C-alpha cells in the first residue's frame, strides 16, 4: 500500500447534416498525435542518438511538415458558404 | 358565455338558513355564494376538488400544514376566492375557525400509513371526531366524508377498520352526513398506482397480483363530489364509487406494460418477508409502503348494494383501457421508427455531407 | 497480505472475457465502444503488472485518447442502425462458434511450442507450473528505460521503418481528405 | 499506512479548498475588474458562498428529463472529476515531497488530459436529440485541435531535459526557469491552457447552447456540483503544468545563505521553513495565472469555432513544428544535447 | 500469452458473427491488434528483448492509420447513401 | 430576398367557383394526410379519425357559401391555419381550441329547455 495506490482507488469510490471539416479535424487529429507522441522517444535518447538520430528525426519532421503544406493548401479545414453575395454585373440588353 | 354547470338554479338556499344568490356567468369573476372547508386540498383529490369548486366562484378555505405543498391553489380561483388557514387536528380553535362561516365541509384527512404522531385510528377516527363535533356545534349544513373502499369496522386491514370506525362515529354525531366510499382512484401522479407500475424499479405481491377491485378516475370522482356538495337529496346516505369494469391487480400490469412497450417487473414473493422489509422502511422519513397495506393485498373489494352509485348523479365513469394511454404516454420511450427498409433509395437523393 | 496479489492476471483474464461478451451483446454501439475503452483498460493493467508502465500509458493516450474519441465522433454523426442480440437471427451459429472457438483456441496455444508430438505441444502451454528467479546484477550503469531503449533503435538500426512510417503518415492525411473533401474547385 | 492516510487527506483538503474559493475569488476578483463588489454578504466579507451555493444544489431535486439518460448523466460528470482529480497527484510541492513520486510524471498527466474529453463526449449522448450531438461535436473538436498543441510544448521542453520526471524537470530550473528561452511558448501554453478548459475567450458551446433549447449541460443536483469542481480543478491543474514546465514550480531565491545564517542544523524546523518556502513559491504562481485566466475572461470577446479551428491548424501548429527544428539544431550547433539524468 | 489469444479469439468469433451492424466490425479489429500486442509484450519480457516492443510501437501506429482511413471510407459510403443499415457494407 | 416559409401558398383569387373547388380540395387532402402529424406534434389525448371528423365538420360549416370572394377568403385563411399547424408553430392550447368535445363533460346540468334557463336566469 503506496500513497498513489492509496489514492488512484479512493477517488473514484467515493435527419442532420454535417460539414466535412467537422470530421476531418478528428479524422487529422490521429496521425498528427502520432507524430508528437512518436518524438517522445527521440526526446528521451536525444544524447545516445547524438547527430544521427538529429538528422533522422529532422528527415522525419520535414515529411511530415509536406503533409501539413498539403492539408493548407486544399484548405480542407474551411468552411465553405452556398448562399453567395452576387458578384456579376448588371447588364441591360437595349 | 360561461355556464353554472354545477348548479341548477341561481338561487339556492341551504338548510342554515342562509340565501345564495349567484352573480354572473359563472367564469373567474362569478360567485355562487357557497362557503367550503376542504381539509386535505393539498393532497391528490382535493386538488382536482378545489379545482373544480374554485373554477365557478366558490369561496374555499383550505387547512394547510405545509406552506409550500398549497401554493399551485391560489391559481384556481380569482382573489379572495381560495382563503388559507394553518391548522392541525391537535388544536381545536384552528378547526372551529376553519368550519364556522362554511355551508359546505369535506373532510379528505387520511393517510395509507403510520406515523409518530399519528397513527391510524388518532387521524382515521379521533380527527373524524374532531371535526364532527365542530360540524356539529356550528350547525353546519352539510358534511361530506370520504371513507375508503371496502371499509369494514373489523378487518384484518387496520386501515379499513379504523376507516369503518369513522364513518359510524361521524354519522352518529352528524346524522345528515354525507359519505362517499370511493374505490382505488388512478390518473396524473397518483400515490401508489400508475406512477408506480411505471416508475417503480420491481413490484411485489404477496398474493398474486390478484387482488380484484373496480378502479376510478380521480377527476370523476371529483365530478361526484361536486355533484353532491349541492344536491341537498343526498343527506343521510352513503356512495360507492366504484367503476363499470373489474380489473385484477395482473390485468392492469399487463395493459401497462402493452402502453409503455416496456416490461415491467413484478417479483411475486411471499407475505412474511414483505411484511418484515415494509417494517424496517417505515423508519426511514419518507413515505413507502407499510405492514397493514400488503395486509390489505388479500382483500380485495367487496361493494355495498345498498348504497347510491354514479348512475345516481347523472355521471358515465370511465375506464381504465382508455384512459391508460394519456396517462402513461410520458413514460413511454418511443425507441425508434419501425421498419427503416424502402426508405434508402429515398435518402439516396438527399445531400448528407456538406463540403 | 503477500497472496493478496497473487491472482491479478487471472483477474483481468476474466474481465477481459467479459468485456468482450460486452461488446459483442449490446444493444447501442455506443455502450460497446465504452466497453472496448473497459478491455483498453484492462490491457494496460495487464501491462503494468508485468513490468511495462510505460505501454499501458501510451496505449490510454493513444487508443483511448485518440482512436475512441474518434469513434464516438463517427457513432455520434452517423445514423448506423443495428439488430439487437436476438435468438431467431444468432443462434444458428452456435455450432459452428463452439467448434471455432475450441479449435482456434488450441491451435493458438499449440503453436508457441516446437515438440514433434500434438498433444504435448498442448500440455507444454498448460505447463505454467514454476517460478522464474530474478537475480540482480551490476552492469548497467545509466538510467536506460524501455523508451530509451526504443528511441535509440528506432532512430538508429531501424531508421528506415520511422522514415517510412512517416509516409504511413502522410496517408493518414492525404487519403481521408481526398475521400471527404471534393476539390470541385 | 497512517501517515500516507493523513497526507491524502491533507492534500484533498487543501486542493479542494483551493477549488471552492478560487469561485469566490473568480467573482470577487472579476467584480473589482468590473467596479462592483460581491459576494461579501454570505459571510465574514463572502467566504462562504461557494459551500452555500453547493449546500442549495445538494438539496435540490434530481429530476431526470423523459427522453434522456440517466446512467449517463450521472457517471460521465463523476468520471470527470475522477479523471481531473487524479492528475494532481503527480504534482510536486517540494522535492519529492509528492504523493505519486514516479518516474513517468509527465506522460502520466498527458494520459489523463486526454481521457478529460469523455466529458463532454457523453453529455451529447444524454440528449437523444439531435443537436446537442453536433454542440458536443464542436466542442470535441476544439480540445483534441488544442491537445495537439499543448503536449507539442511539453515535448519542446523535454528536449531540453531528458527526463519525464517531474522533480527533475523543476531541478534543471535551478539555473533558469525555461520561460525566459521560451518566451513564447508562454503564451502558447496559456492561450491553449484556456482552450482546453472550454473558458472565455473559448466558450464557444456553452454560449451557443445557452441560446437553443439543449446542446448544453442541462444537468442538476450534484452533478452541477461535481462539474463545477471539475472544472475549478482542471484550471488549477492545467495551471500547474505551465507552473512546472515553466516558471520554475517550486522554485524561488535561493534560500542558502538565509538558512546558513539562522539555523546552524538540519532541525524539523528547517525542514518546514524550507517546504513553506517552496510550496508558497509555486501557490503564488498558481495564483497569478489562476487572475490570469480571470483577467482575459473579464477582457477579450469570443471565438466562433471557424476563427478558432483556423487559428489552431493554421497559425500556432506551423510555428510549432518550427520550434521543433529550431531547438534541436540550437543544441546540435552548441554541443549541448542533454544527458538522461 | 492467454489473454492476448483470448481477445483475439473472440474478436475474430464476433467480427464473423455479427449479424447486427459494422461498428461491432471496427472494434473487434481493433481488440485483435490490442491482443496482438500484449502478446508480444508478453514474449518480449520473458525475452528481455527490444524488437518486439518495437514491433509493438508500430502497430499501434499503424493501428491508428487504419481506423483513421476507415472512418474516412465509412464517411464516404455515407455521403452517397445517407444511412448505413444494418446489413450493408 | 425574403423568401417564404415552408408550406406558404402565394394569395391568388381566383376569378371563378371551379377552380376554388380544386384548390379547397386540396386543402383538405393535405389536412387528412397531415393530421397523424398532427397529433404526433401535439401530444393529443385521442383517435386521428376524430381529427379527421373535426376536420370535415370545419369544412361542412362552410360548405354553403356561395358568394365567390368570402370562399377565396376562407380558402386562404384554412392555408394559413395549416400552415400554422403542420410547422409546429402552434402549442398545444392553440390545437385543442379545436376539440372542446373531447374535454370531459363540464358539470351535470346544461340546460336545454326554457324552465331550466329561467331558473339559471339564462332565457
Ligand atoms: N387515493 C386513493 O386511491 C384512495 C383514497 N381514499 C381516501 O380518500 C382520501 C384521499 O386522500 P389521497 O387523495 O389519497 O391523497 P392524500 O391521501 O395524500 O390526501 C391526504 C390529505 O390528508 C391530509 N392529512 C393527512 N394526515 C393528516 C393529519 N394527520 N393531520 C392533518 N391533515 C392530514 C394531508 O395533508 P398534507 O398533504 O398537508 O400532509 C393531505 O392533504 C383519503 O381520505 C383516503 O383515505 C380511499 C380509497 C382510495
Ligand atoms: C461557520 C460559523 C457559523 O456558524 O456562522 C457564523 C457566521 C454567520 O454566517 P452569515 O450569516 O452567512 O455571514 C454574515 C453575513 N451578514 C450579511 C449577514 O458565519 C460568517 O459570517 C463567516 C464565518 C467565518 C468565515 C471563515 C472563512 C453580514
Amino acid at each position: 500500500m503506496n500513497t498513489f495506490i492509496i489514492f488512484i482507488i479512493l477517488i473514484p469510490i467515493v435527419r442532420l447534416a454535417f460539414n466535412a471539416a467537422f470530421i476531418l479535424v478528428a479524422i487529422l487529429f490521429l496521425p498528427f498525435d502520432l507524430e508528437i507522441s512518436t518524438l517522445l522517444p527521440y526526446v528521451m535518447s536525444i544524447y545516445l542518438v547524438s547527430n544521427y538520430g538529429f538528422t533522422i528525426v529532422l528527415l522525419f519532421l520535414l515529411i511530415l511538415i509536406i503533409g501539413f503544406v498539403y492539408e493548407i493548401n486544399t484548405n480542407a479545414l474551411k468552411i465553405n458558404k452556398h448562399n453567395k453575395p452576387n458578384t456579376d454585373s448588371l447588364i441591360y440588353k437595349l | 358565455m360561461n355556464s353554472f354547470e354545477n348548479l341548477a338554479q341561481d338561487v339556492n338556499i341551504t338548510r342554515s338558513g342562509k340565501t345564495l344568490i349567484a352573480k354572473g356567468t359563472g367564469g373567474r369573476s362569478s360567485r355562487t355564494g357557497y362557503t367550503a372547508t376542504v381539509f386535505g386540498a393539498n393532497g391528490f383529490l382535493g386538488s382536482y376538488l378545489t379545482a373544480k369548486l374554485a373554477k365557478h366562484g366558490t369561496t374555499v378555505v383550505v387547512p394547510y400544514r405545509e406552506e409550500m405543498a398549497k401554493r399551485h391553489l391560489k391559481v384556481t380561483g380569482d382573489l379572495g376566492v381560495v382563503n388559507f388557514l394553518e391548522m392541525d387536528l391537535r388544536n381545536l380553535e384552528s378547526i372551529d375557525e376553519a368550519v364556522r362561516h362554511s355551508d359546505i365541509v369535506v373532510n379528505l384527512i387520511g393517510r395509507e400509513y403510520e406515523t409518530k404522531n399519528f397513527n391510524y385510528y388518532d387521524v382515521h377516527v379521533e380527527g373524524a371526531r374532531r371535526i364532527a363535533e365542530a360540524v356539529k356545534k356550528h350547525n353546519i349544513a352539510r358534511y361530506i366524508h370520504v371513507s375508503a373502499f371496502n371499509a369494514e369496522i373489523d378487518s384484518p386491514s387496520e386501515f379499513n377498520h379504523t376507516k369503518g370506525l369513522g364513518e359510524q362515529v361521524t354519522k352518529d354525531i352528524v346524522p345528515w352526513a354525507t359519505i362517499v366510499r370511493p374505490a382505488p382512484m388512478f390518473g396524473r401522479e397518483d400515490k401508489w398506482f400508475l406512477d408506480r407500475m411505471a416508475r417503480s424499479p420491481c413490484l411485489v405481491s404477496a398474493n398474486k397480483f390478484q387482488e380484484t377491485s373496480n378502479p376510478v378516475h380521480v377527476i370523476d370522482v371529483a365530478a361526484a363530489l361536486e355533484r353532491i356538495c349541492f344536491d341537498d337529496s343526498t343527506v343521510a346516505q352513503t356512495f360507492e364509487l366504484y367503476g363499470p369494469q373489474k380489473f385484477t391487480q395482473k390485468q392492469i400490469i399487463d395493459m401497462v406494460s402493452e402502453t409503455l412497450r416496456k416490461e415491467v417487473r413484478h417479483i411475486e414473493l411471499p407475505k412474511a418477508l414483505y411484511q418484515a422489509y415494509t417494517k424496517a422502511t417505515q423508519a426511514i422519513w419518507w413515505p413507502t409502503y407499510s405492514p397493514d397495506q400488503v395486509e390489505r393485498q388479500f382483500l380485495s373489494q367487496k361493494i355495498d348494494p345498498s348504497a347510491k352509485t354514479f348512475n345516481d348523479l347523472d355521471l358515465t365513469p370511465m375506464e381504465l383501457p382508455d384512459l391508460m394511454f394519456k396517462l402513461i404516454r410520458p413514460y413511454r420511450v418511443n425507441t425508434f421508427q419501425h421498419d427503416v427498409s424502402q426508405l434508402e433509395n429515398k435518402e439516396k437523393t438527399f445531400v448528407h455531407i456538406l463540403d | 497480505m503477500m497472496y493478496l496479489t497473487y491472482y491479478f492476471i487471472e483477474i483481468t483474464i476474466f474481465l477481459a472475457i467479459l468485456c468482450t461478451i460486452f461488446i459483442i451483446s449490446a444493444k447501442n454501439p455506443m455502450v460497446s465502444i465504452l466497453y472496448m475503452i473497459a478491455l483498453f483498460v484492462i490491457a494496460a493493467m495487464y501491462l503494468y503488472l508485468i513490468g511495462l508502465g510505460i505501454f499501458s500509458l501510451l496505449y490510454i493516450m493513444i487508443y483511448i485518447g485518440a482512436i475512441a474519441v474518434l469513434f464516438l465522433f463517427i457513432i455520434t454523426l452517423l445514423d448506423i442502425n443495428s439488430t439487437e442480440l436476438s435468438v431467431k437471427s444468432n443462434i444458428r451459429d452456435l455450432p459452428l462458434v463452439l467448434i471455432s472457438l475450441i479449435v482456434l483456441t488450441i491451435s493458438g496455444l499449440m503453436i508457441y511450442s516446437n515438440d514433434s508430438i500434438l498433444i504435448n505441444k498442448l500440455l507444454e502451454a498448460f505447463g505454467n507450473d514454476y517460478n522464474t528467479i530474478i537475480t540482480q546484477d551490476w552492469f548497467n550503469i545509466e538510467n536506460t528505460t524501455l523508451l530509451t531503449t526504443i528511441g535509440n533503435v528506432l532512430l538508429t538500426n531501424n531508421a528506415f521503418i520511422l522514415l517510412v512510417l512517416a509516409i504511413v503518415l502522410l496517408l493518414g492525411i492525404i487519403g481521408p481528405i481526398s475521400i471527404t473533401m471534393k476539390h470541385k474547385e | 499506512m497512517i501517515i500516507n492516510i493523513v497526507e491524502i487527506l491533507i492534500f484533498l483538503v487543501c486542493v479542494l479548498f483551493s477549488v471552492a474559493y478560487l469561485t469566490v475569488a473568480e467573482r470577487k476578483t472579476l467584480a473589482y475588474m468590473q467596479r462592483r463588489l460581491g459576494p461579501n454578504f454570505v459571510g465574514y466579507y463572502g467566504l462562504l458562498q461557494a459551500f452555500a451555493d453547493a449546500v442549495k444544489l445538494l438539496l435540490k431535486e434530481i429530476v431526470l428529463p423523459k427522453e434522456s439518460n440517466y446512467i449517463i448523466l450521472v457517471i460521465s460528470p463523476l468520471i470527470t472529476l475522477i479523471t481531473a482529480l487524479i492528475g494532481w497527484v503527480v504534482i510536486p510541492l517540494g522535492p519529492g515531497i509528492t504523493l505519486g513520486e514516479l518516474n513517468l510524471g509527465i506522460l502520466f498527466s498527458l494520459a489523463i488530459g486526454s481521457l478529460g474529453v469523455f466529458g463532454s463526449l457523453l453529455s451529447g449522448w444524454s440528449s437523444n436529440s439531435k443537436y446537442s450531438l453536433l454542440g458536443s461535436i464542436r466542442s470535441t473538436a476544439q480540445l483534441i485541435s488544442y491537445e495537439l498543441i499543448l503536449t507539442s510544448i511539453f515535448i519542446i521542453i523535454i528536449m531540453f531535459v531528458s527526463s519525464l520526471n517531474i522533480t527533475t524537470i523543476i531541478e534543471t530550473q535551478r539555473v533558469v526557469w525555461y520561460c525566459i528561452p521560451l518566451l513564447p511558448l508562454l503564451l502558447i501554453f496559456f492561450i491553449a491552457s484556456v482552450a482546453e478548459t472550454a473558458r472565455p475567450p473559448f466558450d464557444l458551446t456553452e454560449s451557443e447552447s445557452e441560446l437553443v433549447a439543449g446542446y448544453f449541460t442541462e444537468y442538476s443536483g450534484s452533478p452541477f456540483v461535481f462539474f463545477f469542481l471539475a472544472e475549478y480543478s482542471n484550471i488549477i491543474l492545467i495551471s500547474a503544468f505551465n507552473g512546472y514546465l515553466l516558471l520554475g514550480g517550486y522554485l524561488s531565491f535561493n534560500y542558502s545563505y538565509l538558512f546558513n545564517i539562522l539555523f546552524n542544523d538540519y532541525s524539523y524546523v528547517s525542514f518546514l521553513f524550507e517546504g513553506l518556502i517552496n510550496s508558497s513559491a509555486y501557490a503564488i504562481k498558481l495564483v497569478f495565472l489562476m487572475f490570469s485566466f480571470i483577467w482575459v475572461r473579464a477582457a477579450f470577446p469570443r471565438f466562433t469555432y471557424d476563427n478558432l479551428i483556423n487559428f489552431c491548424w493554421i497559425i500556432l501548429l506551423p510555428l510549432l513544428f518550427g520550434i521543433f527544428l529550431i531547438i534541436p539544431s540550437t543544441l546540435y550547433i552548441f554541443d549541448s544535447f542533454p544527458t538522461l539524468i | 500469452m492467454f489473454i492476448g489469444t483470448i481477445i483475439l479469439v473472440l474478436s475474430f468469433l464476433g467480427f464473423v458473427f455479427n449479424r447486427r451492424n459494422i461498428i461491432l466490425a471496427f472494434i473487434c479489429l481493433e481488440t485483435m491488434l490490442l491482443g496482438i500486442n500484449l502478446i508480444l509484450l508478453r514474449n518480449s519480457v520473458l525475452f528481455d528483448d527490444i524488437s518486439g516492443s518495437l514491433f509493438a510501437i508500430v502497430i499501434i501506429i499503424l493501428a491508428g492509420v487504419e481506423s483513421a482511413i476507415g472512418l474516412s471510407l465509412l464517411v464516404s459510403y455515407y455521403r452517397l447513401r445517407g444511412v448505413i443499415n444494418s446489413y450493408g457494407i | 430576398a425574403i423568401i417564404a416559409t415552408a408550406f406558404a401558398e402565394t394569395v391568388k383569387f381566383s376569378g371563378s367557383k371551379q377552380e376554388l373547388q380544386k384548390r379547397t380540395l386540396a386543402l383538405y387532402r393535405q389536412f387528412l394526410r397531415g393530421a397523424p402529424t398532427f397529433a404526433d406534434l401535439y401530444e393529443v389525448q385521442f383517435s386521428i379519425p376524430t381529427i379527421r371528423t373535426k376536420i370535415r365538420q370545419e369544412f361542412e360549416r362552410h360548405r354553403f357559401v356561395d358568394d365567390l370572394s368570402i370562399q377565396n377568403v376562407l380558402y386562404a385563411k384554412g392555408h394559413m391555419e395549416y400552415q400554422e399547424c403542420i410547422n409546429f408553430w402552434k402549442q398545444q392550447a392553440q390545437f385543442l381550441k379545436y376539440f372542446p368535445e373531447e374535454d370531459d363533460i363540464q358539470g351535470r346540468h346544461q340546460p336545454s329547455n326554457f324552465v331550466d334557463k329561467f331558473l339559471k336566469n339564462r332565457a
